This record gives C-alpha cells, structure tokens and sequence, in this order.
C-alpha cells in the first residue's frame, strides 16, 4: 500500500508487520530500509502496491517519486517514473503524483509507476491542460492572515505584534532579519500554529535548511502539515535539492489554485549553499560570493507572488545577520531589495530576556493597505506615530507590558480606546 | 503522439491503458537493451599486464 | 503575423488560436513557446511572416530581433538576421526593424527575417543615409516639458511639486536621489502618467531594474507605452543586456529625431550588475568596486543629450542611497557630478506619513533659465526665497498643505498672489 501510511508509525509496527510477512530480521536493516523490503514482499503477494511522491526530474528524462516523511531525499523506496509517463502528461518538478507501482525485477533499481491515477489531487486531464506558474501574472498581497489566536497565550503576542508590525497576507515575500540567539525558533513555531488553527484552509509548509535533527523532531511533531528538513546531515547538493523541490511542489500546487506559506529558516545557509555549488567565475566578489551565486537563490526567492487566477505562495525566509564575516551581510543585502515584505528581530534587547524583541522601527510592508481594513489601517498608522518619538526599549516595553495587559488585538484596539 | 483520450471508461479506458502499458514496456525494454548496449560497447576490454 | 499582436492577449486566445492550428496541447507549454509553435505553424500553411523587433548584434556579425513583449531578451521567436542585411544598410543595436520572416528548417535555430519592409517607422532609405548618435552636438534642455496633471489629484501634487522645485525638460539628465522606503515607486509612476497625458507626443519609455515581479505588473499595465524591465530573475548579464538594448533603442530614436524618457529605477543596481562583469584589474576601490567598473556605467548614464538637428533623450534614473556600505554611495557620488539634474527625495520625512517628501534645498537645475519663462522664473526665485530661511519640517508642511489647498501650479501663484 502507501509508503506514508507505513511511514507516519514508528519503526516497531513495521517490524511487526514485517514479521507477519515472513522476511529476515527487520530491526538490523533501516527503518526505510525495512519499509522497502516490506513493500517488496507486499508487491509478492501478488498484488499492485499503490503509491505517492512528488517529482524529480534528471537529465535522463525519468523521473523519481520521493516520499514526504523521507525529507524529499533519495530513498529505497524512490519510486522510477518511466519517460513515457512525462511523453503523455510531462509531469512538472513537484507534482505529487499518486498511482499504481509494481516491484523491481533483479537487476533492476527500484519500483516503477505504471499507471497515474491522480496528479495534485485532482484528475490527470486537468495536468496537460493547465497555465504555468512561470507562466502566471503576479499581484500583491489581496486577501489579509491574520494571525492572533484568539485566546490569549503568552507567546499569541508573538502573533499579535506582526498583526501590529505588519501584516502578513497570500503571495506575500517576508524576510526575518535575525542576529542567532534571538528568538526566530519560537517565533516560527507560534507563527506556523496560528496560521494552522486560525486559518486551516491555506496549505501549511514549514521548512527547515541545516539545524539540530532535535530542531527537526521539535518541529515535524509540533505543528499540522508537512514538515521536511535538510538539517547539516546532508551536504549542500541534498540541501539545494530539497530546496528546489519544495519550491517545485508549491509552484505546482499555486498552479492547481493552492494557497502555500513557507516558512524557512534560514536563507542565508542556503545561500552559503548555492555560493557551495557554483562553477567558478575566476572572480570573487565583497565577502568571498561567487558572481552567478546569487542567481539561482534569487529564482527561489522570488518564486513566491500573488496570481490573479488562483493560489498563492506566500515565503517567509529568515536572514541572518551578526555572523563577524562580510558574504552573509551580502546575502541580506541582496535580500532586502528582492522581496517586497521586511520583518527584523532584535537580539540587544533579547538578552535583557526582553521577548518577543521585533524592530517595530524598520519594520514595514508595501502596499499595506491592501493587507488591512480602513479604519484599522488609520488606528495602525497613529500606534505607529505613537510609537516613533520613544526609544527604542521604551516602545518595546510598552509593546510587550500593554499587550501582555491585553488578550486580543481588536481588544488592544478598544483598549487604547 | 497521442494516446491520451477518456471516453466511455467501462471498456475503452480499460484497453487505452492496456495498450498504454505495452507501449511503455516496449519503451523501456527498448531503452534498457540501449543503455545495455551502450554500457557494454563503452566498456573497455584488457589487452595485456 | 506579427509577434505583439499576439502577445498583447493572454495565453488563453493563444490557446484557443493554436488549437485551431491543429498542433500538440498547447498549454503544457510556455505561452511565449506556444506563440513559437503557433508562428512555426501559421508559417507551414504557405504564407511569409511579417515580423518585428529591436537588433541585437552578437560578435558573430548576424542579429537577434528581440520583441518589445519578451523584455528584450532571449526567446524562441527572436527572428535570426543574416550578416547580408547588415552588409547592405548596417542596422545598428535597438533600430527597430519590420519585415518578412520565414519559418526555421531542421536543424536551424528560429525564424529568418527576409527582406526589411520597415526601419525605425520610417523607409529603409533613410537607413543607411544618417547622421549617428554619438556623432551628435549635445546641448541643454531647449523645451520645457510641464508635469503637472491639470485636474488636481492628490498625487498630482507630486508632479506639481518638481515644476514648483526644479523643471525637467527634453535632453536633461535627471536623478533621484532616495533612500529604501521613501516613495520612488508611486512618483515614478505619477510622473509617467503626467507625461503622457500632458505630453503625449513625446515617446514613454518606463525602465525597471531588479524589482518585484509584483511591481513589473503593475508598471507594465498601467501608463502608456512600452515597459521593458528585468527582475531579480536574470543575473547581472540580462541585466547589462536588456539595459544597452532600451539604451541603443533610445540612441536610435534620438537618431530619427524624437524624443524618448527613460524612468530607471535603480542605477545603483545597475552599477552593481555592472561592477560584477567587469574584468578584476588587481586592484580594489573604496567600498569594493573595481577600477573600470564606472566606464560603462558612465556611457550609458551620458547617453542622454539634448540634440541639435532633432530629438532627444532625457533619462531619470533614480540613486539609492541608506544602504548601509559604501560602495553604492561611491556610485551616488561618481553620478553627482555627470548628471546636470539632481532631484533629492526625503526618507525621514517619509517616516511621519509626510508625502511627497522632496528635499526643495539640495534640488535644483543647471541651466534652468531655458527651462521656464521669464516672470515665471523670477517667481520661482522668491518662491524659493521664501522657502529657504524656514527649517525643513517647515518647508515640507508648507509645500504640502498649501499645494494641496491648490489645483493647478499657475493658480497657485495666483493665489500666493
Ligand atoms: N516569546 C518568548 N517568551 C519567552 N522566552 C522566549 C521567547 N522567545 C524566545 N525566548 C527565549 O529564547 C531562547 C531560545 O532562543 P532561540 O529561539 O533558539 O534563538 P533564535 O532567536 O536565534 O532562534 C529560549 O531559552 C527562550 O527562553
Ligand atoms: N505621494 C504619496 N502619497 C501617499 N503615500 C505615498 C506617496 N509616495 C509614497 N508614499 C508611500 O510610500 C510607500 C511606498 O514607498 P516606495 O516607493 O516603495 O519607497 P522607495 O522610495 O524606497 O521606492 C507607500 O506605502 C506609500 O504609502
Ligand atoms: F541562534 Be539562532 F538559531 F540563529
Ligand atoms: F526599496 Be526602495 F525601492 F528603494
Ligand atoms: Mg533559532
Ligand atoms: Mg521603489
């Protein structure tokens, strides 16, 4: 059957169920090895498995599934999609694709999709009669997130303050501008949760590029949705890889009129990644970055927009910042230029155990007027006049004391009064 | 280069995908017999010590 | 036909048209791909293709026509042109040319462009009997080219505004000095609208540079004429490409005596594409550019001259300053001092909600006198007068209230009385 619905267990049901199979001892081999063999003897009782992935293309033409509990990476379980399926429909990068595989014959490598019974959830016609993503018309930010909670928790301020920073709506481009030791963990966390409980009709996607494997654990069991991760495991041909498939994977579904957010964090090692695997130019640029390191994480970047027929992708990468050397400094520069949504962090007033510390200063959104009411829109910019002529550790205490004081947003509101 | 129509699914899809399935196994089996050859005739043979 | 009368539609009557051609599912590929195939096809029905676009001369000698819709860039419909043409009338970069195209054969590259029915909207006679571009008596800015609106809209003051600060006229060289987050996006875009309902003789040629997909949509259908940019999405090679092809495109024009505006924002990205192909010299400036890596930079910035015999091109490229480092501050200052217009944008005035913030001290024109009449510019002199001995939150309210307690810029005078 599906590889998810083996893989969503731990690794003692599958030996369990490998033991009902009849097979050597499972617990020696991986657990994604014993699910390989498992479907292997499943495929030799006689019977069509049937499986899902999303789509990586080589040069040679076939394509891979990888799985969604696998990180997007190489697996055993790697189902071979022949050419002839990419001759009829030519299934893009990302398409998750869900069919009929039959097992690998010696010799062989892998299991092979015969058959697609469903491209992107929704029928196979729909896949070779359908508008690009490349291909679509970008827009701004229509239909606002909101993103408080509603009940009142400690860290929903760390929601309510972007609501009262600046807001966050589809096909936006967000930066989270960061020194370590700041609060971007967390912060993420909160933001993927309220985006989920408040608002569970948009696709939830949260990303994670070279962190700790407990980081990692923290978060794909934490919140709702799917949750692949590169962390410093992987080099950065797999980091790149799992990048631009995620990427891929929203571009299609934005294609299939899908709402995706992307939180990632953080994009300045993918850069350091990307600047990795560049041929050489013969010339080095401020900071020690390759000429051609910034096209391909510039493509990623801005792969997320608003589109007039349907879906949106909307990222927020976080950037680094306070790293002694020049190159990541560069990337934030080249950064803050691309995207269209800024948000920074402040880790001198972190450390007076002062959270959650965002710069309301530098702060901002274009065409945020799209993102909010009229009225609230005029009360935003006076809270904002309030908040210009004080300090800085005079707004943000104000900030954290009078909304800890409060419960929601618009009870902030009728609370300033 | 097209063997993609859907029409009356009670026979006609049940023999589009048959002939479908021998199309990409004769497909494959031919460009396995390829890459096999190709491997084969790339491969360098020993001459001497 | 003609590539643009096909481009100016959506993919979906290219869709509709390409299934009446009787070709392969059309909407699987690139809708630029698409209006390829749809051409390859219309020319297998026996008919010679008429098409048009702007010369791109590789080392080689042939010549690439890019399209006005493809941002002049490299595409599958850039009609080849043989070496023979540009042996009989010499065809430069940016003259644009019509004529009859055939499709590819095998093994070719794209589509073959016959015989020249047409030379820059004139006879091909006039082609190769002409006096060049930097062959061309530079002079100053003869004619003025009023800004303002005439029925007083609020952002109408914006162009009132530079007539009340510093008159822009054909054949002048303008810059714009802001910080990020200032307002250079909705002026531009005012001041186009100005020009061409105020001024439609004169050609509108809006430039966009390394920007948000977001914001090239909402440039392209919005003011009048042709909107060529390049996103984040192409490196700094595009990047040059599609900034010497607008440029030459311009000297052309200028060469056919008329008259082209050319709104760039920014030249600071610009010079930073420019300093990042240039060949290392050994050798370090201050703030990390390289030595030659002005050069070109400072061609294409004085490619704009007023002219004798006819025409001329008046660019308004905008300077980014705030950025932090200071090798984008060298390019502000080296730009100084060879652009005969300076127009100064406030950010810290920006921050109060304070629009347009204009800095009406370090403003002004060289040779402004050709600029505006006699009593008018004695006007403008105690106008001037008044605003210098008042601070500046004193001047900016001043302009801001009692110009939009205004229309019209002649009755505001007359209302100073
Ligand atoms: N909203 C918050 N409330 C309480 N503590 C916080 C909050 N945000 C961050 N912290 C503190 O930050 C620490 C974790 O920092 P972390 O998020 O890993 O750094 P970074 O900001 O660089 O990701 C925790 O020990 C926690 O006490
Ligand atoms: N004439 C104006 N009237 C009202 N708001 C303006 C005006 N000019 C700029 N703004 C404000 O500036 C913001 C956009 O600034 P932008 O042009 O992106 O900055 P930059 O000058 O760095 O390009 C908008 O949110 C808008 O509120
Ligand atoms: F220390 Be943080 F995770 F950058
Ligand atoms: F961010 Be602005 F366009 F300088
Ligand atoms: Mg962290
Ligand atoms: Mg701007």
């Amino acid at each position: 059957m599906n590889l998810t619905e083996l893989k969503n267990t731990p690794v003692s049901e599958l030996i369990t169920l490998g033991e009902n199979m009849g097979l050597e001892n499972l617990a020696r081999m991986r657990k994604q090895d014993i699910i390989f063999a498992i479907l292997k003897q499943h495929a030799k009782s006689g019977e069509d498995i049937f499986g899902d992935g999303v789509l990586e293309i080589l040069q040679d033409g076939f394509g891979f599934l990888r799985s969604a509990d696998s990180s997007y990476l190489a697996g055993p379980d790697d189902i071979y999609v022949s050419p002839s399926q990419i001759r009829r429909f030519n299934l893009r990068t990302g398409d998750t694709i869900s069919g009929k595989i039959r097992p690998p014959k010696e010799g062989e490598r892998y299991f092979a999709l015969l058959k697609v019974n469903e491209v992107n959830f929704d029928k196979p016609e729909n896949a070779r009669n359908k508008i690009l993503f490349e291909n679509l018309t970008p827009l701004h930010a229509n239909s606002r997130l909101r993103m408080e909670r509603g009940n009142g928790s400690t860290e929903d301020l760390t929601a309510r303050v972007l609501d009262l920073a600046s807001p966050i709506g589809r096909g936006q481009r967000g930066l989270i501008v960061a020194p370590p030791k700041a609060g971007k963990t967390m912060l993420l966390q909160n933001i993927a949760q309220s985006i989920a409980y408040n608002h569970p009709d948009c696709v939830l996607m949260v990303l994670l590029i070279d962190e700790r494997p407990e980081e990692v654990t923290e978060m794909q069991r934490l919140v709702k949705g799917e949750v692949v991760a590169s962390t410093f495991d992987e080099p950065a041909s797999r980091h790149v890889q799992v990048a631009e498939m995620v990427i891929e994977k929203a571009k299609r579904l934005v294609e299939h009129k899908k709402d995706v957010i992307i939180l990632l964090d953080s994009i300045t090692r993918l850069a350091r990644a990307y600047n990795t695997v560049v041929p050489a130019s013969g010339k080095v640029l401020t900071g020690g970055v390759d000429a051609n390191a910034l096209h391909r994480p510039k493509r990623f970047f801005g792969a997320a927009r608003n589109v007039e027929e349907g879906g949106s992708l909307t990222i927020i990468a976080t950037a680094l910042i306070d790293t002694g050397s020049k190159m990541d400094e560069v990337i934030y520069e080249e950064f803050k230029g691309t995207g269209n949504m800024e948000l920074h962090l402040s880790r001198k007033i972190a450390e007076k155990r002062v959270f959650p510390a965002i710069d309301y200063n530098r702060s901002g959104t274009r065409k945020e007027e799209l993102l909010t009411t009229q009225e609230e829109l005029q009360k935003m910019w006076i809270l904002r006049k309030i908040i210009h002529p004080m300090g800085e550790i005079d707004a943000m205490e104000f900030l954290i004391n009078k909304l800890a004081m409060t419960k929601t947003n618009d009870d902030f509101f009728e609370m300033m009064k | 280069r097209w063997l993609e129509l859907g029409l009356t699914d009670e026979e006609k899809q049940n023999q589009l995908e048959q002939l479908a399935e021998q199309y990409d196994e004769l497909k494959h089996e031919f460009e396995k017999k390829l890459e096999a050859k190709r491997r084969k005739i790339t491969q360098g043979d020993d001459l001497a010590p």
